This record gives C-alpha cells, sequence and structure tokens, in this order.
C-alpha cells in the first residue's frame, strides 16, 4: 500500500486502534457486547420512523420488533462464519506483528473459542441496545425529532 | 499438469514457441530428427498459464505444441491476490 | 474428492469461486464424473429416473390438494361458462387494502388466482364430480410418489441392482413397453371411460364402492363374447344432450360419429373410447416382434443386418448400427428427444382444433395458454435432440465398427447437407422478407393494391380435400361422386363434415395470403435453427479451422486468438446458437396463432386478413392495440386485477435486457474489475477482518453464455407469458 | 378459390373511387392553375389507369378489392408468377455464367487476386455477351461434364 | 444521452410547451402528467413510449409516411 | 388461518436453514 | 478536405433553400407555416411525401432550423 493521509495520521491511527475491534488486548466477550450495543441502537431509527407502520400508533413497537430480528440474523450470520472459518484447536491468524516490529500476541479474536465468545457477546448487545433505543424514545422522548 | 502441454514430433526447432512463453514453460533440447537438430520441450507445465500464444508461433502443418486445459490451480488462474 | 463437490477431484482442489459454480453444473454429468464405471452409470439413472417420477407424481397431487381444498370445482361444475376456475388462494402480507379487494373474485371469499391450466375442464370430463374424489386423488398420487422414492433407494443396495446385461436386453424392453406400457395402459384406460366417465355424463354417479352393480351396457359382457358387437354402438347420445344429466342420453358405449358434442363442443366421449380401445390392439400386437426367451421374433440385430441395398449406393448400408445404438447412451437420449419433441408440437396442434375436453373451447384464455405452453415446451426438447446428437459424435462414436454404413457416411458428405440448408435458408430469408418489406412500403406510399398477394391455394386445395366448401374445388370428400365420399357417407363424414364447416370451432380455419407469408417465416425458423444444429452435429468431430476438436470434449471456451480467431467454435456454441432462433421460430408460431384466433373469437376477421400482409400491421394492429388493458394494471389513479401480470410483464422486460449485458460484456473486463475491487477491500480498516474462503474471480466464459442465455430465455417467456395471458383475459374473448 | 375478377369486383371499384377522392381533396386547396395543382392531377390519372390495367389483365381480387396472384401455374394466368419467373431465370444465370467465365478465365495467371480487385475491363467485355447464351452453352458443359469436379477440390 | 433526450420531451410538452387560450387559461401537449406518471418505470411506458408513439404508428398514407418506415427500419 | 403460518415457515425459515446448512457443506474442508 | 466538404455542405443548403422552398412565403406568416425545402420526384407514387406544409407549397418539412436563422440575418 501507500502511507497518505488517509491511511496513517496520529488522529486516524488513534481513532481506529481504540475501538473495540481492535483493542487486540482485552477479552472478546466484551468486544462484543460494546460492538452489539452500539449496533443495536443504532438501526431502531430508521425501522420505526420508515416503516410501512410508520403512521400508526404502534410505529415505535414495530421497528423494535424488527431491529430485533435484523441483530438476530447478523447473530446467524455472524455464526456462520464463524463455524467455516476456524477449526476448534487451530490457533489466530491476526498478524502478530506491530508497525514498529514488536512481536505481539495474536488476537483472541481470531479463534473459534474466541469468535464463538465475540458473537455471544454482539447478541446480547444487539438486543439490549435495541431496547434502550426504545426506552428512551418513548419514555424521556421530549426533545427529539421524532 | 494443471494443463498439460504436449510438443510433437513434426516440430521443426525453430525456437518461436520457447520465445512466446510469458512464463517459461518450454524450452529447448537437443534432437536429431531435424535440420536444425532441436525440438522444444515442456519440463515445468505447473506455471502454464493456458495463453495459447505459445502455440499461436509455431508454423506447421496443423500444430507441433498443443495445449489442453485442464483443472485449475491458482497460479494456472494468475491470481494475484 | 475431499470437500463439494464429491464427485470431481479436478473441481476440488479449485480455490477460487469457480469450483461452487461448476460443483453444481456438473453433478448430473455421470460419465465425466471420477471413478465412474459402466455399471455405475446405469444404476444412477435408474435411481434417478425414479426420482424423476416422484416430483410428477407429488406434483399433480399438489394440483388436486388445492382445487379442492381453495377451489370452485363444485361450483363451476354448475355453470361452466360464468365461474372462473381457481387455482389458489393468495396470502402476501405486502398486500395493501385495494389489491385485496382486486383479487378477490370467483366468488371465493378473500384473494385468489384463476387457474389457466384447465385443469377443472379435463377433470370433469374424466369424471370426477365432487371435491371428496380429488382429496382421495390427492392421497393416492401421494402414495404413489412415496413408492417411487422407495424404488430409487432400493436399486442401490447390493442384491437389488440389476447388472449391465439387464440394461442392455434392448428386445425384452421393447416388448414390455410396447406391449405393457403403451398397450395395456390404454386397454385400461378404456375401461375407465366406459365404467366411470360415460356413466358420469348421463347422470350416473359411479365410484369404487358400487362399481360392481353397474352395468356398463344393460347387456353388458356378452354382446362382445358372441360376436356381434354391433350392438355397443347402438343407440348413442341424442344430439339435445345436457352434459351432467339424462336428456337425450343414449345407452351406447363404443361408437363411431366424429363430430362435436354439441352443448360443449368438444369431442364425443364415445369416440374416444373407441379410439383408446383400438390402439389397445395395435400396441398389445405390435409388442410380440423381438425374441427374448421362447425361440420366435425377429433379431433387430438381424433386421440392421439385411437391409442392405444391392448396388452399394448407402454403402454396408445399417450393418453395426446395432451395437453403436445400443452402447451408446447419448444416442438412445437423442432419438428419445428427436420423438417426444414431434409429438409435444402434434400434441399442441391437435387440441386447439379438436377440444377433447368439455367446455374448453370457450375458456378462450385457456386454449391461448395451452396451445403457447406446448409448443415452447416441444421448441426446447427438439434442441436437446440434437444436442445429443453432437455430444455423441463426440464421446461414444466409432469410426472403426461404423466403417461406411449409413452413420460414417453422412460425415462423409457433410459439406453437401450444410451448404443446401443454407441455400433453403437464403431463398426463405431474402424473398419471404422481400415480398414483406414491398408490402410494407406499398402501404406506406397509400396504395394497398399494389401489394403482393399470392393465395395460399394448396393449402386451400387439401382443405378442399377434408370437406371444406369454401374453397369451391370440388374434390374428395367435397364431391358426391367420389367414392371416398362413399366410402364414409354412413360412418363419420355427417359429424366430420358438419363440424368441418361450421364458423365458430378453429377446425380448418378460413386461409388468406396472410397465411401464406406467415407459414414462409415459419418454414425459414425451421431450416435456419436446423442448420445451426445440423452444422454443429457433423462438425463436432472436427473441421479445418481445428481438425481435432474430438480431443477437447462437447463444450471448450475457445482455442485461442490464433489462425485468425476460435471463438465460439466448440459443438456447445453451436447449440448456444440455435436456441435464439428456437425462441424466435417459436415466437413467430404463437404469435401467429394468438392474433389469429384473437380476431376470430371477436368476430372481427376481416382485421386479421388485412392488416397481417405488412409489418406495420403487426406492430401496430396486434402488439399495440392489444396491450391497453395490460399496462393500466396498475397507474397514479389505481389499480386492477390485470396488476400482476402488468408487473411481471416489466419483469420480464428487465431479465431479458440483463441477459445482453453477459453475452456483450466478455470476461476479461470484468476479471480486471474485480482486482481492484478485491484490493480495496484487503485495505479497508474494520473490513480487513473478514477474509473470502473462496478466492473472488469472474464467471467462465462459457458459464456467462449459459448465464447470458438463461435470462434471456427467462425474460423471453415471462414477458410473452403475461401479455398473452393479461390481453385475452382482459376481454375474456 | 372464389376469387371474383377485379373488372367485376365492387371492391376493387370502391378502392379506386376513395383513392380518387382522397387526392380530389387535396386539390381543391391550391390555385387552379399552380404547379401543385398540375402534379396532383397527374398522380389522378397515374391512379385511375393503374385501377384499370388490374381490371384489365385479369387479376383476381378477393374480398378486399385488391389482387391476389395465383402462382399454382394454372396457365390461364402465366404472366402473373411463371413468365415473370422464366424472365428472372434467364437474367440470374447471365449473371452467374459471365462471372463463372471470368474466374475461370483469370484463373490460369500468376495471381488472381489481383485481377479481381482490379476487374480487366477490356476482358469482361469479350465475356459479357457470353451471358446471352448461357442455357445452350451450359447444358453441354453439364453434359460434356465440364460443369462440376469430383473430387479434387482445394487447392487445385 | 437517450434518458436526457427522453427527459426533454417528455418534460417540455408536459409542463412548458402547448397552445395558449384567448382567455388567458394554458393547455400543455399531454395535460401536465409528467409530475405524477414519470415516477413509476411503467408510466415511462403507459404515457410516454405507448401513448406518444401514436403518431409515428399510424403515420401510413400522408406525409409523415417517411418517419413511419424509417420506425421499423431502424427496429 | 393454516396458510399464515405455512407461507412464513417455507418464505423465511426454510430458506434460511437450507441456505445456512449449504454454505457449511459447501466451505468444509477433509 | 474536412473544412472543404463543410463548404460543400453549407453551399447546398443556401441553393436549395433559395431554388426549392417557400422562404419568401415563410416570412410572411412564419408563425404558421412550415419550413420546407426539400422536394421529391415523382417517381414510384413517393410523391406522396410532398406534405402541404403550406404557403402554396409542397415538400419535405424540415427542422434543422435555417428558416430562424436566415432571418435573423435579415436574407
Ligand atoms: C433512515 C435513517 C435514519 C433515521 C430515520 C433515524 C432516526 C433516528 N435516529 Mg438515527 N442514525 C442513522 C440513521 C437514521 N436514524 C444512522 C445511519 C446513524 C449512524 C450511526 C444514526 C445514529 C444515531 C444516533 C447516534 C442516535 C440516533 C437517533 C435517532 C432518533 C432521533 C433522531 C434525531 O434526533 O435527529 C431517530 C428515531 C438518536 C436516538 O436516541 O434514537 C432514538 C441517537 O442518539 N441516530
Ligand atoms: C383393463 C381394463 C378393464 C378391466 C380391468 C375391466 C374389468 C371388469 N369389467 Mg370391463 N370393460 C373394459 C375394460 C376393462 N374391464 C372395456 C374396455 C369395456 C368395453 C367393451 C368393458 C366392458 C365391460 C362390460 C360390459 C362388463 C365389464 C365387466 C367387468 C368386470 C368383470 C369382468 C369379468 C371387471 C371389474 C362386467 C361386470 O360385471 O362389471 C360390472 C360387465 O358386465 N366390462
Ligand atoms: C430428459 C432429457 C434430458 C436428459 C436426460 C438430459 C441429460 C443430460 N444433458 Mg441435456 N438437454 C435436454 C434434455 C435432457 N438432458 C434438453 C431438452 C436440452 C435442450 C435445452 C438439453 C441440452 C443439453 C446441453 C447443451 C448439455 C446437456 C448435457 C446433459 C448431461 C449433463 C447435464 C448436467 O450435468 O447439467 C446439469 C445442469 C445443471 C444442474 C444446471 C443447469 C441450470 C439450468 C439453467 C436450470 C434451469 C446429462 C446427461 C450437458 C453435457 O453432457 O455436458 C457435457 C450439455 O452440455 N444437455
Ligand atoms: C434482425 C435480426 C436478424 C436477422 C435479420 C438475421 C438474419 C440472418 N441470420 Mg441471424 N441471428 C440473429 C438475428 C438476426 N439474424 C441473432 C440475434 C442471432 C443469435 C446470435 C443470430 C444467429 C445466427 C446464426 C447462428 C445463423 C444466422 C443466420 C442468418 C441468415 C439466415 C439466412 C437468411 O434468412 O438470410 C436472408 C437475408 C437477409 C435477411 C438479409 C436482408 C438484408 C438485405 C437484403 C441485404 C442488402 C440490403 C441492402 C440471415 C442473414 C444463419 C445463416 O448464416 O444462414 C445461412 C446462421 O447460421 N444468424
Ligand atoms: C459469379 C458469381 C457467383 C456464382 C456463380 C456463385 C454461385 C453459387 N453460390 Mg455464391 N456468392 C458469390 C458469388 C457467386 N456465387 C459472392 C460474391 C458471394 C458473397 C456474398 C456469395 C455468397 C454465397 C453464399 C452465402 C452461398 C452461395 C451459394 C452459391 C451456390 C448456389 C447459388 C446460390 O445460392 O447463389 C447465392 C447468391 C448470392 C449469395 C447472391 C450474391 C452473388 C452476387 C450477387 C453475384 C456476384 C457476381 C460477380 C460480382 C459479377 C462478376 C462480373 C465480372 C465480369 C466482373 C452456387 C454454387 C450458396 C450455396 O452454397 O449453395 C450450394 C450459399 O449458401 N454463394
Ligand atoms: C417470502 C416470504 C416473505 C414474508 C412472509 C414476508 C413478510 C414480511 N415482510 Mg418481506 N420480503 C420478502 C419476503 C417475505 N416477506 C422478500 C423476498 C423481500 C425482498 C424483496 C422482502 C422485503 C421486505 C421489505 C423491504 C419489507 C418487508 C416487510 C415485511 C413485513 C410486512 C410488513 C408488515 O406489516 O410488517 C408488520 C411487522 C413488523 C413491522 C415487524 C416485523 C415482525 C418480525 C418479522 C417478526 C412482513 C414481516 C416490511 C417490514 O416489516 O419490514 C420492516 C418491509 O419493510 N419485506
Ligand atoms: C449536401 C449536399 C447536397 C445534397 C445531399 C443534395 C441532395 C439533392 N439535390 Mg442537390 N445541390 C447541391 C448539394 C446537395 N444536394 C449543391 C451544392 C447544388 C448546387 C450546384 C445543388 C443543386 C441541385 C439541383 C439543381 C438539383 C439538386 C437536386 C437534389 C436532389 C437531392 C435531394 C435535384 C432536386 O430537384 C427537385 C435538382 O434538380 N441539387
Ligand atoms: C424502390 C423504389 C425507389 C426508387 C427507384 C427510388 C429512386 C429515387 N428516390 Mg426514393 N424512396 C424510396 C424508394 C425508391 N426511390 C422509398 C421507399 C422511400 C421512402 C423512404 C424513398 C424516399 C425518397 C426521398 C427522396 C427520394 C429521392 C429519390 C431519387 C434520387 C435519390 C431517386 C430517383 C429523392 C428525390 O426525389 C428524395 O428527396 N426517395
Ligand atoms: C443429430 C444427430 C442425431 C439426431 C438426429 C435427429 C434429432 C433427427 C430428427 C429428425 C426429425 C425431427 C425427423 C422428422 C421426421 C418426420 C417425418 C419422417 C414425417 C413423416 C410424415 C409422414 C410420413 C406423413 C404421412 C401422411 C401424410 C402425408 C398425411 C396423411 C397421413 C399420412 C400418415 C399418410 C442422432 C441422435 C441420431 C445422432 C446422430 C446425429
Ligand atoms: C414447376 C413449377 C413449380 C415447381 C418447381 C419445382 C418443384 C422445382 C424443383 C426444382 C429442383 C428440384 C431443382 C434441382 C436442382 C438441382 C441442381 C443440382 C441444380 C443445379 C444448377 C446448377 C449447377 C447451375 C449452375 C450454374 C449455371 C448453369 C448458371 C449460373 C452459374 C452456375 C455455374 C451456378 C412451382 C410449384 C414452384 C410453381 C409452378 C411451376
Ligand atoms: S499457454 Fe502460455 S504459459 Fe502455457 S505454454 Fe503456452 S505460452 Fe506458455
Ligand atoms: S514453435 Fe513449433 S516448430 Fe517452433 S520450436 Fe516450437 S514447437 Fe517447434
Amino acid at each position: 500500500s501507500l502511507e497518505t493521509p488517509v491511511t496513517s495520521s496520529p488522529l486516524v491511527a488513534w481513532y481506529l486502534s481504540n475501538l473495540p475491534a481492535y483493542r487486540t488486548a482485552v477479552s472478546p466477550l466484551l468486544r462484543g457486547i460494546e460492538v452489539g450495543l452500539a449496533h443495536g441502537y443504532l438501526l431502531v431509527g430508521p425501522f420505526a420512523l420508515t416503516g410501512p407502520l410508520r403512521n400508526t400508533p404502534v410505529h415505535g413497537q414495530a421497528g423494535t420488533l424488527g431491529a430485533i430480528g435484523l441483530v438476530s440474523i447478523l447473530s446467524v450470520c455472524l455464526t456462520m462464519y464463524g463455524v467455516a472459518s476456524f477449526n476448534e484447536g487451530e490457533p489466530s491468524t491476526a498478524p502478530v506483528l506491530t508497525l514498529t516490529g514488536r512481536k505481539k500476541e495474536a488476537d483472541k479474536l481470531q479463534t473459534a473459542e474466541g469468535w464463538s465468545q465475540f458473537t455471544g457477546g454482539f447478541f446480547f448487545g444487539g438486543v439490549s441496545g435495541a431496547v434502550w433505543a426504545y426506552f428512551l424514545l418513548y419514555v424521556l422522548d421530549l426533545p427529539y425529532f421524532f | 499438469m494443471s494443463h498439460s502441454v504436449k510438443i510433437y514430433d513434426t516440430c521443426i526447432g525453430c525456437t518461436q514457441c520457447v520465445r512466446a512463453c510469458p512464463t517459461d514453460v518450454l524450452e529447448m533440447i537437443p534432437w536429431d530428427g531435424c535440420k536444425a537438430k532441436q525440438i522444444a520441450s515442456a519440463p515445468r507445465t505447473e506455471d502454464c498459464v493456458g495463453c495459447k500464444r505459445c502455440e499461436s508461433a509455431c508454423p506447421t502443418d496443423f500444430l507441433s505444441v498443443r495445449v489442453y486445459l485442464g483443472p485449475e490451480t491458482t497460479r494456472s488462474m494468475a491470481l494475484s491476490y | 474428492e475431499l470437500r463439494f463437490p464429491r464427485f470431481s477431484q479436478g473441481l476440488a482442489q479449485d480455490p477460487t469461486t469457480r469450483r461452487i459454480w461448476f460443483g453444481i453444473a456438473t453433478a448430473h454429468d455421470f460419465e465425466s464424473h471420477d471413478d465412474i464405471t459402466e455399471e455405475r452409470l446405469y444404476q444412477n439413472i435408474f435411481a434417478s429416473h425414479f426420482g424423476q417420477l416422484a416430483i410428477i407424481f407429488l406434483w399433480t397431487s399438489g394440483n388436486l390438494f388445492h382445487v379442492a381444498w381453495q377451489g370452485n370445482f363444485e361450483s363451476w361444475i354448475q355453470d361452466p361458462l360464468h365461474v372462473r376456475p381457481i387455482a389458489h388462494a393468495i396470502w402476501d402480507p405486502h398486500f395493501g387494502q385495494p389489491a385485496v379487494e382486486a383479487f378477490t373474485r370467483g366468488g371465493a371469499a378473500g384473494p385468489v388466482n384463476i387457474a389457466y391450466s384447465g385443469v377443472y375442464q379435463w377433470w370433469y370430463t374424466i369424471g370426477l364430480r365432487t371435491n371428496e374424489d380429488l382429496y382421495t386423488g390427492a392421497l393416492f398420487l401421494l402414495f404413489l410418489s412415496t413408492l417411487s422414492l422407495i424404488a430409487s433407494w432400493l436399486h442401490l443396495q447390493p442384491k437389488w441392482k440389476p447388472s449391465l446385461s439387464w440394461f442392455k436386453n434392448a428386445e425384452s424392453r421393447l416388448n414390455h413397453h410396447l406391449s405393457g406400457l403403451f398397450g395395456v395402459s390404454s386397454l385400461a384406460w378404456t375401461g375407465h371411460l366406459v365404467h366411470v366417465a360415460i356413466p358420469a355424463s348421463r347422470g350416473e354417479y359411479v365410484r369404487w364402492n358400487n362399481f360392481l352393480d353397474v352395468l356398463p351396457y344393460p347387456q353388458g359382457l356378452g354382446p362382445l363374447l358372441t360376436g356381434q358387437w354391433n350392438l355397443y354402438a347402438q343407440n348413442p347420445d341424442s344430439s339435445n344432450h345436457l352434459f351432467g344429466t339424462a336428456q337425450g342420453a343414449g345407452t351406447a358405449i363404443l361408437t363411431l360419429l366424429g363430430g362435436f358434442h354439441p352443448q360443449t363442443q368438444s369431442l364425443w366421449l364415445t369416440d374416444m373410447a373407441h379410439h383408446h380401445l383400438a390402439i389397445a390392439f395395435i400396441f398389445l400386437i405390435a409388442g410380440h416382434m423381438y425374441r427374448t426367451n421362447f425361440g420366435i421374433g425377429h433379431s433387430i440385430k438381424d433386421l440392421l443386418e439385411a437391409h442392405t441395398p444391392p448396388g452399394g449406393r448407402l454403402g454396408r448400408g445399417h450393418k453395426g448400427l446395432y451395437d453403436t445404438i445400443n452402447n451408446s447412451i447419448h444416442f438412445q437420449l437423442g432419438l428419445a428427444l428427436a420423438s417426444l419433441g414431434v409429438i409435444t408440437s402434434l400434441v399442441a396442434q391437435h387440441m386447439y382444433s379438436l377440444p377433447p375436453y368439455a367446455f374448453i373451447a370457450q375458456d378462450f384464455t385457456t386454449q391461448a395458454a395451452l396451445y403457447t405452453h406446448h409448443q415452447y415446451i416441444a421448441g426446447f426438447i427438439m434442441t436437446g435432440a440434437f444436442a445429443h446428437g453432437a455430444i455423441f459424435f463426440i464421446r461414444d462414436y466409432n469410426p472403426e465398427q461404423n466403417e461406411d454404413n449409413v452413420l460414417a457416411r453422412m460425415l462423409d458428405h457433410k459439406e453437401a447437407i450444410i451448404s443446401h440448408l443454407s441455400w433453403a435458408s437464403l431463398f426463405l430469408g431474402f424473398h419471404t422478407l422481400g415480398l414483406y418489406v414491398h408490402n410494407d412500403v406499398m402501404l406506406a406510399f397509400g396504395t394497398p393494391e399494389k401489394q403482393i398477394l399470392i393465395e395460399p391455394i394448396f393449402a386451400q386445395w387439401i382443405q378442399s380435400a377434408h370437406g371444406k366448401t369454401t374453397y369451391g374445388f370440388d374434390i374428395l370428400l367435397s364431391s358426391t361422386n367420389g367414392p371416398a365420399f362413399n366410402a364414409g357417407r354412413s360412418l363419420w363424414l355427417p359429424g366430420w363434415l358438419n363440424a368441418v364447416n361450421e364458423n365458430s370451432n378453429s377446425l380448418f380455419l378460413t386461409i388468406g395470403p396472410g397465411d401464406f407469408l406467415v407459414h414462409h417465416a415459419i418454414a425459414l425458423g425451421l431450416h435456419t435453427t436446423t442448420l445451426i444444429l445440423v452444422k454443429g452435429a457433423l462438425d463436432a468431430r472436427g473441421s479445418k479451422l481445428m481438425p481435432d476438436k474430438k480431443d477437447f470434449g462437447y463444450s471448450f471456451p475457445c482455442d485461442g486468438p490464433g489462425r485468425g480467431g476460435t471463438c465460439d467454435i466448440s459443438a456447445w456454441d453451436a447449440f448456444y446458437l440455435a436456441v435464439f432462433w428456437m425462441l424466435n421460430t417459436i415466437g413467430w408460431v404463437t404469435f401467429y396463432w394468438h392474433w389469429k384466433h384473437i380476431t376470430l373469437w371477436q368476430g372481427n376477421v376481416s382485421q386479421f386478413n388485412e392488416s397481417s400482409t405488412y409489418l406495420m400491421g403487426w406492430l401496430r394492429d396486434y402488439l399495440w392495440l392489444n396491450s391497453s388493458q395490460l399496462i393500466n394494471g396498475y397507474n397514479p389513479f389505481g389499480m386492477n386485477s390485470l396488476s400482476v401480470w402488468a408487473w411481471m410483464f416489466l419483469f420480464g422486460h428487465l431479465v431479458w435486457a440483463t441477459g445482453f449485458m453477459f453475452l456483450i460484456s466478455w470476461r476479461g473486463y470484468w476479471q480486471e474489475l474485480i482486482e481492484t475491487l478485491a484490493w480495496a477491500h484487503e485495505r479497508t480498516p474494520l473490513a480487513n477482518l473478514i477474509r473470502w474462503r473462496d478466492k473472488p474471480v469472474a464467471l467462465s466464459i462459457v458459464q456467462a453464455r449459459l448465464v447470458g442465455l438463461a435470462h434471456f430465455s427467462v425474460g423471453y417467456i415471462f414477458t410473452y407469458a403475461a401479455f398473452l395471458i393479461a390481453s385475452t383475459s382482459g376481454k375474456f374473448g | 378459390a372464389g376469387l371474383t375478377p377485379c373488372k367485376e369486383s365492387k371492391a376493387f371499384a370502391k378502392r379506386e373511387k376513395q383513392s380518387v377522392k382522397k387526392l380530389n381533396s387535396s386539390l381543391k386547396k391550391y390555385a387552379p392553375d399552380s404547379a401543385p395543382a398540375l402534379a396532383i392531377q397527374a398522380t389522378i390519372d397515374k391512379t385511375k389507369r393503374r385501377f384499370e390495367n388490374y381490371g384489365k389483365f385479369g387479376l383476381l381480387c378477393g374480398s378486399d378489392g385488391l389482387p391476389h396472384l395465383i402462382v399454382s401455374g394454372d396457365q390461364r394466368h402465366w404472366g402473373e408468377f411463371i413468365t415473370p419467373g422464366v424472365l428472372f431465370l434467364y437474367i440470374a444465370g447471365w449473371i452467374g455464367w459471365v462471372g463463372r467465365s471470368y474466374l475461370i478465365a483469370v484463373s490460369g495467371e500468376k495471381k488472381p487476386a489481383m485481377r479481381e480487385i482490379i476487374i480487366d475491363v477490356e476482358l469482361a467485355a469479350r465475356i459479357i455477351p457470353r451471358g446471352f447464351i448461357w442455357p445452350v452453352a451450359a447444358y453441354r458443359e453439364l453434359i460434356n461434364g465440364d460443369l462440376v469436379v469430383d473430387d479434387a477440390d482445394i487447392g487445385y | 444521452i437517450s434518458v436526457v433526450i427522453f427527459h426533454f420531451s417528455w418534460k417540455m410538452q408536459s409542463d412548458v410547451w402547448g397552445t395558449i387560450s384567448d382567455q388567458g387559461v394554458v393547455t400543455h401537449i399531454t395535460g401536465g402528467n409528467f409530475a405524477q406518471s414519470s415516477i413509476t418505470i411503467n408510466g415511462w411506458l403507459r404515457d410516454f413510449l405507448w401513448a406518444q408513439a401514436s403518431q409515428v404508428i399510424q403515420s401510413y398514407g400522408s406525409s409523415l409516411s417517411a418517419y413511419g418506415l424509417f420506425f421499423l427500419g431502424a427496429h | 388461518n393454516l396458510p399464515s403460518i405455512f407461507v412464513p415457515l417455507v418464505g423465511l425459515v426454510f430458506p434460511a436453514i437450507a441456505m445456512t446448512s449449504l454454505f457449511l457443506y459447501v466451505q468444509k474442508k477433509k | 478536405g474536412q473544412l472543404s466538404i463543410i463548404f460543400l455542405w453549407l453551399s447546398g443548403m443556401y441553393f436549395h433553400g433559395a431554388r426549392f422552398s417557400n422562404y419568401e412565403a415563410w416570412l410572411s406568416d412564419p408563425t404558421h407555416i412550415g419550413p420546407s425545402a426539400q422536394v421529391v420526384w415523382p417517381i414510384v407514387g413517393q410523391e406522396i411525401l410532398n406534405g402541404d406544409v403550406g404557403g402554396g407549397f409542397r415538400g419535405i418539412q424540415i427542422t434543422s432550423g435555417f428558416f430562424q436563422l436566415w432571418r435573423a440575418s435579415g436574407i
């Protein structure tokens, strides 16, 4: 590749290197539950506001049901990948060398046991994120544009 | 063996196929069956990409180097990624 | 092996996605499977066949189940001419409210689909009368499907699989198939016609409960034994007959009337019983020809040898063709398709002229949906026959065992065959198009008399030989003197001649100059379609551009740019270009049938007879005019029942237009496009964490052709099938 | 086949009536002596004498008032298809027979390639009339067996 | 290009061109249907291809015949 | 009643299990 | 050469507009007389192409819009 401002800069290389997918030195269960929190709380909007029931008074509870399923489907699409791309006793496929050249540990996420932990984090966070939107948006619901 | 490259006895030893292999498959070996006293040979068929230009430059009655496309490998498919 | 596909190791180690695509297309090609042997080759086919019968029986149990659970079958019987037959029910949770209303019809309670396959009439005729007959009809076929699945499994274990000599027994098979399969089944269907069907159409309800009490003929089973069979045709159904009751109901069971049933515009029941009885005998007697175990009957090997013409004009004649056929599966399949390809066209041609089911000549849409259906099936099957001809010349032909016989000679003057096919196609092409543009121009300038109207008189002479009196040529069966007329004046002519001159049926429609020009356009299709296929078959083994084509197989991409470029040289590609001309040809046939009938049904027969001589007439008065109701399936004002056909209509246009993308743009461009993409994905953060297991590559050269043709065909069928049904059903006339 | 003669078919004499009225409609808008009025009149006479010749030479008209051709060979109608047809076949050979003579004529040269992209006009002038008698000449070739070859096909 | 010259033809006939009443009310060529019917693909089939091809199709027998022939000839 | 259950099962579930079943079988390695 | 052909193309257009056109008539009522600058020989009935473009003339109605160009230059 090439070193352009976008691919390397202190602001960029600090933003990416400190979000769950890249914090290579913490337990993959939590790295799954953060990811599912941000994604789950994210997509409750468009389902609730643009779905086929937006006019009806069930727009709150029809979007949430929609987002809940989509998290479930991605949880399956997650598990299909983990079970078909790793073997139960094979080690990690992540790069173990940093840019400076320090040989660090291979990421536990790139591992059958790790990924199956990660999806457990994503699924539980995904549904937890998508209810937390529904509670806020239809209890503590004043300022928003909905 | 990925693809099968075969050179017959019609070949007149003109070294036009060897010079036209883009990945160094064919090569020239001595013979005694031509005026030129040399016939082509294909000892590295693995890297053979299948680009029939190797035998678009064999000037004989039908052909003297022939290429049969078999199964495809990661180098016989010319994948760079 | 080591992974999918289990039957091909060469594909298995292919790392790219090519393996997955090619692990599906080469599933059923049992010869090219690794480690195949001639015993396995047959035993898989035998098990596979039973798989195909399971589908056919399960498929037909679906129709009976829905028609009797969500259909109008008991009500439709009560008035066949005013109750739309119902196919099934609709439950689509995307439907809005005005669609739910619109698709509620046929006297149902929710949305339904109107059945255009014409099952409702067929089951009326053959005696079914309530829902309950249909349910047991469903269960039985479901059981038969279960039985077949057992057999496909059973004949794979040891001690139940046939050996080679069992399959290669070409004589003992032809006796059973001719005498048992074709023969007895036709005899037994006669039994059902005169024990259930005919009694149903006379008010008698006969079922498995009581079919032992009732007599098919009040003196039954006697008159046949004595020899005076002249009683079963005694007192037939009267002219004033109501199909479901006893008024005018005669008692004859076997007749020869030949006309139409006056009320229902169909063939008489008692004729169809006789005919299946007559050809129940021909096959039985034709079934004892060949020798099996009992020392009598011909040897098919001997018959082929004996027919060697003296003088040598046919070389060694048919010598050795026994083994070549009896050892080449691709040969046997080719013959089967050719024969099956013809009779399907025959079925299409006869059904619409001689309606064999009650109240099916006035359901106009059902006629069109059936005749068009069988021609397209016949178009596909006929292309396969030549396609497996080519595979024969490649894989299984042997140039030694067929020395100078009739088969090797067809490879010896292949130039003479190919060129003349080219001539006949060229002669038809220049003049059929030629006279057409001339007809077009002469009308553009406002002079319609200056057209070239050639009266199709030979076909009008033939119609006069069958009794049609419009043209007044006064020949056999149209002239009273003729002994041929006298030979039939008291058997079938009074009914047959009354049907042929009636102007309501489609029996021998009047033909004019328009019908002359179209027929050549049809004739042009068959030669040109044949030319591609026949050119493909005879040059499969080799030609001047590449005289060792046999060493590569039936289907290979090309042979490289040298020698001037060799794109589209495999005999596969000859089949490829062929399909385009099949769809065009069958296009010109079904077009012609629909428009001629759609003018007839309205009683506006002048419109076809004038507009059908210049092309703008076909484009204006058939395409543009008749699609007015279809395209309004949904507009910014509302929707209709026809909306679904309007949607499918465009859906047809969309797939068809996607077809071009794979035919025109060839592989090398897309492959360079993937490589950039497979670079971008490898450098994007958060997305370099997901890695393809199988590397991504563009489709292969042959795959694109196959894929490109799949879209073209699908879009071409759905488009026309939508216009055919919507336009006719829109007017129901 | 029921095709009444065009000189009798009232439908034929209807089409002749409309197309004349349609033209005379387009005429009562120009000056009675300008150039348009003459060209319109010219086409009007051309039309009437067109219809008359179609009702004179025995063309048979259907129920469309339009002529129909009987190509069955009924020699009451020979000038519709058979007579024009033979007229074509005479011409078509003339083109065919002449071209064959030229290719044979230039065949025995150093490179016949050059004498076909650059046609020899004089040689094609002493051959252009030999197509007047092609039926006679060819039929003798067929009998003498020089119209065809047997098994020497490519190269020579 | 083809969709551009389709876009121009329908937009101008439906929203701009057309006769004008002596009173002052304006009636465009296609009655101002572009704003509702051009959003559906079937709309571009009914009201543009099918409804504005009438003049070319039935152009036989008058001076616009040469367009009727070319229409076919270009197909 | 019965359609409202069988239509989703063959439209949503039975496809999903089918696609996920094949995907493992296609992508196996032994 | 390319420059020369254009001039020859221009020359015909000006010539044709002078010898075979209702231009001078068009200058009287440009609102409702079609511009015509091509007239066909009547051989095989093709004189039906000579349309009633009005202005006491006939011929193929042009659409390249030269007439507005020749009026804007005060011809
Ligand atoms: C002297 C000229 C000549 C002659 C005698 C023939 C003779 C023949 N051609 Mg033919 N052909 C020719 C030129 C000629 N060709 C040219 C120039 C072409 C290229 C377009 C073809 C393309 C062609 C095809 C595609 C086919 C034939 C076929 C045939 C055979 C059947 C006749 C037929 O179908 O006519 C075909 C007639 C045409 C295609 C019309 C074009 C011929 C032009 C108009 C004549 C040219 C004459 C020449 C320029 C005049 C020279 C004058 C000289 C003084 C300078 C027959 C052996 C067919 C065949 O194999 O049947 C057995 C066949 O399929 N030919
Ligand atoms: C390629 C090939 C192949 C195939 C082939 C085919 C596919 C063929 C087909 C063919 C066909 C598809 C044919 C058809 C035929 C037909 C016919 C042969 C017909 C006949 C008819 C008749 C005979 C009739 C008669 C009559 C009449 C006229 C009328 C009246 C009645 C009667 C009957 C008398 C194979 C495999 C072998 C192999 C080799 C190569
Ligand atoms: C009578 C008639 C008819 C019929 C016809 C027919 C049926 C025909 C056939 C025909 C045929 C069946 C033919 C065949 C042929 C063969 C051959 C074989 C030929 C050959 C030829 C040639 C060889 C020639 C050559 C040449 C010349 C001489 C000239 C030109 C040049 C050339 C060199 C080309 C119809 C009905 C239509 C109508 C009426 C009349
Ligand atoms: S195909 Fe290409 S790689 Fe193979 S031998 Fe020929 S030139 Fe070499
Ligand atoms: S090109 Fe052909 S002849 Fe020349 S060396 Fe190679 S094989 Fe031999």
